[PDB]
């Protein structure tokens, strides 16, 4: 019953707006997401389904983490439009539907009502804003024609629009693919990788704290429901990840380096799906999602518009706290000892060399080891001598924020035996 | 089965159309000729396989309008104060 | 059947090829409402007719009325203006379209299917229980949908 | 001699890290900028996935 | 239900109306003096600029044309509870009354809004 406290307040403060100032608005939205959040964790354990609507485990984290980011990119957002809130809202309910549920169809009507308040979430009204919203918005919908498209040879290859039918041959094959297609351009996976770069660089830092944790939280829920075969998830993990972090390395600006690096991250997380654990692909992104809304909200700290890599330098001698969680992130991203971004990282590995996926394997700890190159190029450079560079110190709410996130990643990441005995039903 | 191939044969037309198009709008009318070739493919296995695709097909086409509503709100917000909308016109983010 | 049948199919193609062809945009609009209406008309073939009966209204009726709205708006009807022609991607878009037709034709070719289900007719009398009921939920994602879209399109012009 | 020739050995071994950024260069030079290509690159990379699944 | 003659009949129909159409527009254009003259074929009003050369027309139509096609969706949804409505009970009365309220308040969000812009 936390679906039905995400649509209460959404239709609330929808008119709610017209009588409320944007603050007393933007007050309310957060009130909402953590008391949505706090009903999560007293249900944890509580498994409920009424329809195809279906909270499990799986439900319960990402929708927590999507909460998570949520709130975070909310807090720093202050703008007099209650709008802009709104969507942040109609989003977070509708990335919660898309990993509650087996149904396609229903999949479908949450992806568009969780990503068209994103294409306007997008505009800043920045020139390089608009161009990002229109490759998002026009890649989006021939995703979705693609995914519509696999779901009809889905419900040809079995009479239901539900994941776990037996299943043909080549058509069933064919459909499988075509549902593939959406859920790796949606979760930035390589070959369809090519709007993530542009669509970080344009969108206001922020909104891409939000996506990058919340979207890609939800975008591996759902996929984590698709039996993938093994040879197609060895090619996407392998492009994924090559292109990612070899497009990074000739990446200038910091927005458009994380979307590699991001590509990368995803090419990684696509391992757990071999097995389908999702209680390693649930503490992965538990990590990640820390990791990455700390280092967006440092760089929407530094700058919304656009952060270049030289304005990261000094960031240390700013604020030092800052300065440390934004090494502390670069680290748990590139998945080192002892964080719990690398507990993450070794639970998908070994997820994937239990399917027995070898060479793929190798290739993606190889292409990790390459992408230290500009992890490192981002965390130490915020020892370096500071250039001219615009630094608004934060709130104490994003500081508070951004501290506790590095927090909790390295708690996990020294005792993961503490929240990974519960990604299961929760004991 | 001559539904589902022309259904098939509509969704690479659109794609095409996708592939081909210069201006923005072109574009999203080929994807809802992908959207109507994947509503065809629908109700044919709809036909056989119990009607359930008829409600499917029906509901993409509410989630077709809304999003027609809402990007054709973005074309319009991007290219009311720009010229020509040609998609090529829009070159600064680059790898 | 198989001799208004494949008119009908052969009309849809056609349609779809005018629609993708042309580079006047009113012109391949009418192509594409051409094509909603032998779509519908295959629909009702089909035993579906309500929803035949709603793609005509709100596809065709509504839809690319609104689409027709937008480029009448901003006129745009000669499109080929700020070519960028990239001459050499006609030709790989061509051959993309023909691999995306293929590999459908493999995955549906040597399938043969039950096209034998009592419909009764795709009419909502008997669509109605469905809608409401086992796609209820289904129904109200989909309205919660349209309202956010609805607050979309209206906080995404707003001039102010 | 043999420490010209250590010298040597790790100039190439700054010579495979620059091939390295070199290929990485090239990938972001495959994302031009135009939706289209972006686009038709998307396409490539889904019938590509498509083939393999077989 | 209904058979498929009345169908066929609705085709005939069609059929019939357009070809009574064309016949019109043959009498028309065939009979007529045919005296092409470029003053003739100038559009409107005295020299150039009836309309003349003004700027993209306002987007009052669109928000009106999609508005519609949302308000056209939504009644296409309440058809299928409008035949079927005795059977569905209280329980479909409920589910059909929380679709059209959610519809309706995003009408009156657009409405306190307001379009005259």
């Amino acid at each position: 019953m936390t679906l039905a406290i995400l649509a209460v307040f959404s239709v609330a403060l929808t008119l709610l707006g017209f009588v409320l100032p944007p603050q007393g608005v933007k007050r309310a939205t957060l009130l909402g997401l953590a008391l949505a959040l706090a009903s999560l964790l007293l249900t944890w354990g509580k498994p409920f389904a009424f329809g195809p609507y279906a909270v499990d485990g799986v439900s319960q984290v990402f929708t927590l983490l999507a909460l998570l980011g949520a709130l975070w990119t909310v807090g720093l957002v202050r703008s007099g439009r209650f709008e802009f809130y709104l969507l942040v809202l109609y989003a977070a309910l509708g990335m919660h539907l898309l990993a509650s549920t087996r149904h396609l169809l229903l999949m479908l009507v949450a992806l568009e009502a969780l990503s068209l308040p994103l294409y306007a979430l997008a505009t800043w009204r920045r020139g390089q804003g608009l161009e990002a919203a229109l490759k998002y918005f026009l890649l989006g919908a021939l995703a979705a024609a693609f995914f519509l498209y696999g779901a009809a040879l889905f419900y040809g290859a079995t009479g239901s629009l539900v994941l776990g039918a037996p299943g043909e041959g080549p058509l069933y094959a064919l459909a499988l693919g075509l549902l593939l297609v959406g859920l790796g351009f949606k979760a930035a996976l390589a070959p369809f990788h090519f709007w993530t770069p542009d669509v970080y660089q344009g969108s206001p830092t922020p909104v891409v704290l939000f996506m990058a944790t919340s979207v890609k939280a939800a975008a591996f829920a759902a996929l984590l429901r698709v039996a993938a075969p093994p040879e197609a998830l060895a090619l996407l993990v392998a492009l994924s990840v090559v292109v990612g972090n070899l497009a990074a390395l000739a990446q200038k600006e910091a927005k458009r380096l994380l979307a590699y690096s991001s590509i990368a991250h995803a090419g990684y997380m696509a391992l757990a799906l071999y097995t389908g654990n999702a209680q390693a692909l649930g503490f992965y992104l538990l990590t990640y999602v820390l990791a990455t809304g700390l280092a967006f909200a440092v760089l929407s700290q530094i700058s919304p518009d656009r952060v270049p890599l030289e304005a990261l330098r000094g960031l240390y001698r700013k604020d030092p706290l800052l300065g440390l969680a934004f090494l502390v992130a670069m680290l748990s991203l590139l998945g080192l000892p002892p964080l719990a971004g690398f507990w993450g990282k070794y639970l998908a590995f070994a997820e994937a060399a239990r399917a027995g996926a070898w060479g793929v394997l190798v290739l993606a700890l190889v292409t990790s080891a390459v992408s230290a190159y500009y992890y490192l190029g981002l965390g130490l450079a915020v020892f370096a001598r500071p250039e001219e560079t615009p630094f608004r110190p934060g709130p104490p709410w994003a500081r508070a924020a951004v501290v506790a996130a590095g927090v909790l990643l390295l708690a996990l990441g020294l005792l993961p035996g503490l929240v990974l005995p519960a990604l299961a039903a929760g004991g | 089965m001559s539904y589902l191939l022309t259904s098939a044969l509509l969704f690479a037309l659109g794609v095409y159309g996708v592939l081909t198009r210069r201006t923005a709008i072109l574009v999203f009318l080929s994807i809802e000729l992908m959207l109507n070739a994947a509503n065809l493919s629908l109700v044919g296995f709809a036909r056989a396989y119990g009607l359930d695709g008829q409600v499917a097909a029906l509901m993409v086409i509410a989630v077709a309008a809304a999003e027609v509503a809402v990007g054709l709100g973005l074309i319009v917000a991007i290219f009311r104060h720009r010229e020509s909308t040609a998609v090529d016109d829009l070159s600064e983010l680059r790898g | 059947m198989s001799l208004l049948e494949g008119l009908a199919l052969f009309l849809l193609l056609l349609s779809g090829v005018l629609v993708v062809t042309l580079r006047n945009a009113i012109h391949a609009a009418l192509a594409l409402i051409l094509n909603f209406l032998v779509l519908a008309g295959v629909y009702v073939a089909l035993d579906a007719r309500f929803l035949g009966f709603i793609q005509v209204i709100v596809y065709a009726g509504a839809i690319v009325v609104l689409f027709l709205f937008v480029i009448m708006l901003l006129f745009a009807a000669q499109g080929e203006i700020g070519f960028d022609p990239l001459v050499r991607s006609r030709p790989l878009a061509a051959l993309l379209a023909l691999g995306v037709a293929g590999i459908l034709a493999a995955g549906l070719w040597g399938l043969d299917l039950a096209f034998t289900q009592d419909l009764k007719g795709g009419l909502p009398q008997a669509l109605g229980p469905l809608l409401y009921g086992d796609w209820l939920f289904v129904l109200l994602a989909v309205g919660f949908l349209l309202m956010a879209a609805t607050v979309v399109a209206v906080a995404l012009v707003e001039p102010g | 001699a043999l420490f010209y020739g250590d010298r040597g050995l790790l100039s190439g071994y700054f010579g495979l890290g620059g091939a390295a950024r070199s290929l990485g260069q090239g990938l972001a030079r495959l994302q031009t900028g135009y939706l289209r290509v972006y686009a038709l690159l998307f396409v490539l990379g889904a019938l590509l996935l498509l083939g393999v699944m077989r | 239900m209904a058979p498929i003659q009345e169908y066929v009949g609705t085709l005939i129909y069609v059929g019939v109306a357009l070809f009574i159409g064309v016949a019109a527009l043959l009498v028309g254009a065939l009979l007529g003096p045919k005296k092409p003259g470029r003053a003739k074929l100038m559009p409107y009003e005295s020299g150039n600029d009836p309309a003349g050369e003004v700027k993209r027309f306002p987007v009052h139509f669109y928000v009106v044309a999609m508005l519609f096609i949302l308000f056209d969706v939504e009644v296409a949804f309440l058809w299928p509870y409008a035949v079927s409505a005795g059977g569905l009970g209280l329980y479909g009365f409920l589910g059909v009354l929380a679709f059209t309220l959610l519809l309706f308040v995003g009408f009156l969000y657009e409405w306190w809004k307001g379009v005259m812009r």
